[PDB]
């Protein structure tokens, strides 16, 4: 039960394809090619009511039904 | 072991072995039934031009204004308050689908089911997640029809203690016209087993529940003396159902006793059925008559 | 460290307990993956031995799991989605889902108009609750304060921003629209 | 025995010391027999009432009605006359919930 060494076809089938100056010149990118936002509050920090939580704690505490 | 390989034998027609003449009225499709002044059509017939025309082979049965034809081979038709047996074939979001040898499928609503716990605790959407877990695909129940829909569909409910998921046993399916209407379709035959005579043609045979809904599994071995009784009832039911026999408590009890002399394995022959069915026939003749 | 093959003797039932992605038989612990040998000592001795590849290319959803999605189309009573991320990790393929008009808010309430909750093209965070039927397959839910649309998108291709629990506003044209904003 | 007539004064010694959590509050004061029935009704007991005032017996009825929504169950009210059958519905409609 001895395992063996590969051969050309297998060793070429198992290839892993993974600045240094400038070549292929014409194919660079430079050669080939007001905002006043007035942004609102950026997030909404949920510091406020969040109704589901409201109605739940509301009814549970209230616990009157009258 | 000899592996008998017999040869086909020609059938004897006309049922000459006993000999009887029918006094009924028999029709075939296209025949013109009585066409008097005023009559009401039943199931099995239709109307043409001033004519009551039969539409299926059978015998006419009239109760005092009504001409109808009763066919000898049909599928089950639902009625209110009828004991049925079925199998789950689809599990939906809010219902199951049960096959009961009908023209459509039958719906078992979640609202009508003895859920685990068997008492008043709560019923909400939390049960809906696990409803599709216990009544899974391919299980057996035994319920009662609730109402008739607008397209021949049937809704069945399980609101009792004798109804619910069934356990171990064997199932025998026959045509839904050999079961005699009664008032007690549940039986506890004094042989060592029980039986449920489903009005849709499903016969369920299970051992007696010892002393005293699917809550109990009881997946433990069944004694040897119980299987031989179940096999005997299975073969006797096949024997009576084959030739003509309508199934109910006395016919099965009569045939079971008549089957003791010889073995349970050897009753599959064309003639042993005849010699047992005829003996049950004469026992019914000497008892009823 | 040592790796695994989906079967080998690892430990006795007395020398540890099975963990995740393992099975046991005849009093031994047998591997069921090709990952890495991890023994979570935890506290109380008898470590719960398990094997994990730790490179999840695909993972099947569960009864309860957090998933990142992407709306495909919306209807008056449901909204088909496409499962895109299982919690954090990217997914190689895309599954399908459906949010019925009962899983939007954490109360299972009436009203809750689907049209202004999950406009198509958004990305939402939701949790599954079931393995579903053949019509709707995963039955996701957003009934939580942490679940809902997280990263929306403008009418004309501009990153959107949360403005309230129910309202969001455009930064360029200052337009008001309705969503279901989840806490960040 | 299945039948126990509770004495008019013997059982009740305190009302708010037990039932630590609140209940369906009333603007007016509750009478001794209303609290007597409320004490038993909390244990899912069966209650019979024989009094003279009409609305006085309805206090325990709406106690049970408010208690059902904390249990998510359903309750049935039977009124064998048409005029009274809808008056209680009108009374409890604006009061709470759905009837």
């Amino acid at each position: 039960a001895l395992a063996a060494r590969p051969s050309a076809f297998a060793s070429t089938l198992c290839l892993r394809y993974p600045r240094t100056l400038d070549l292929y010149k014409t194919f660079l990118y430079s050669r080939q090619v007001e905002i006043s936002p007035l942004v609102a509050i950026t997030p909404f920090d949920f510091k406020s009511a969040s109704p589901d939580d409201i109605v739940k704690a509301n009814q549970k505490k209230a616990f009157t039904r009258e | 072991m000899a592996m008998e390989m017999r040869l086909p034998v020609a059938r004897k027609p006309l049922s000459e072995r006993l000999g009887r003449d029918t006094k009924k009225h028999l029709v075939v499709p296209g025949d013109t039934i009585t066409t008097d002044t005023g009559f009401m059509r039943g199931h099995g017939t239709y109307m043409g031009e001033e004519k009551l025309i039969a539409s299926v082979a059978g015998s006419v049965e009239r109760v005092n204004k009504l001409i109808c034809v009763k066919a000898l081979k049909t599928r089950y038709i639902g009625e209110v308050g009828d004991i049925v047996v079925g199998r789950i074939t689809e599990v939906q979001q809010k219902r199951w689908k049960v096959e009961t040898n009908s023209r459509l499928d039958s719906v078992l609503l979640l609202s009508s089911m003895n859920l685990p716990g068997g008492e008043l605790r709560r019923r909400s959407a939390e049960d809906e997640l696990a409803m599709r877990g216990f009544l899974q695909e391919g299980d057996l129940i035994s319920a009662e029809v609730q109402a008739v829909f607008s397209d021949g569909a049937v809704s069945l409910h399980t609101r009792s203690l004798k109804y619910g998921k069934l356990g171990q046993g064997v199932l025998v399916q026959v045509s839904p016209s050999l079961v005699k209407r009664q008032k007690t379709h549940f039986h506890d035959l004094p042989c060592g087993a029980s039986v449920i005579l489903g009005n849709n043609g499903f016969i369920w045979i299970y051992p007696t529940p010892e002393h005293k809904g699917g809550f109990i599994a009881n997946l433990e071995p069944v004694s040897l003396a119980d299987r031989e009784v179940i096999s005997r009832l299975r073969n006797c039911i096949i024997s009576l159902v084959t030739q003509r026999m309508m199934l109910y408590d006395t016919s099965i009890l009569y045939c079971y006793e008549a089957s003791l002399p010889h073995q349970i394995k050897d009753i599959l022959k064309p003639e042993i059925m005849e010699e047992i069915v005829m003996e049950t026939r004469q026992r019914l003749l000497e008892q009823e008559g | 460290v040592r790796y695994c093959i989906p079967g080998e003797r690892l430990c006795n039932l007395e020398e540890g307990s099975p963990g995740s992605g393992t099975y046991t038989r005849h009093g031994y612990i047998f591997s069921s993956l090709a990952g890495c040998l991890m023994k979570s000592s935890e506290n109380g001795a008898l470590p719960v031995v398990s094997v994990v590849r730790e490179t999840e290319s695909q993972l099947l959803p569960d009864v309860g799991a957090i998933v990142t999605c992407k709306v495909s189309s919306i209807n008056s009573r449901f909204a088909k989605v496409h499962i895109l991320y299982v919690g954090s990790m990217p997914l190689k393929n895309s599954f399908r889902g459906t949010i019925r008009k009962e899983d939007v808010r954490a109360t299972e309430k009436d009203k809750v108009e689907i049209y202004k909750s999950f406009r198509p093209g958004d990305i939402v965070l939701a949790k599954v609750i079931s393995l579903g039927d053949a019509q709707s397959n995963y039955l996701l839910t957003t009934a939580e304060n942490e679940l809902g649309v997280v990263v929306a998108h403008s009418e004309s291709g501009i990153q959107m921003v949360p403005i309230s629990w129910c309202e969001m506003q455009c930064p360029k044209t200052h337009t008001k629209e309705f969503r279901k904003v989840a806490r960040v | 025995q299945w039948a126990i007539p509770v004495d008019a004064t013997s059982p009740v010694g305190d009302f708010y010391r037990l039932i630590p959590q609140p209940a369906f509050q009333w603007a007016f004061e509750p009478d001794v027999f209303q609290k007597q029935a409320i004490l038993h009704l909390e244990r899912h007991d069966s209650v019979f009432v024989a009094a003279h005032t009409s609305a006085g017996k309805t206090v325990v009825a709406e106690y049970a009605i408010a208690l059902a929504q904390k249990h998510m169950t359903r309750t049935i009210y039977t009124s064998p006359i048409k005029a009274l059958s809808n008056q209680k519905f009108r009374d409890f409609r604006n009061t709470f919930g759905d009837v």
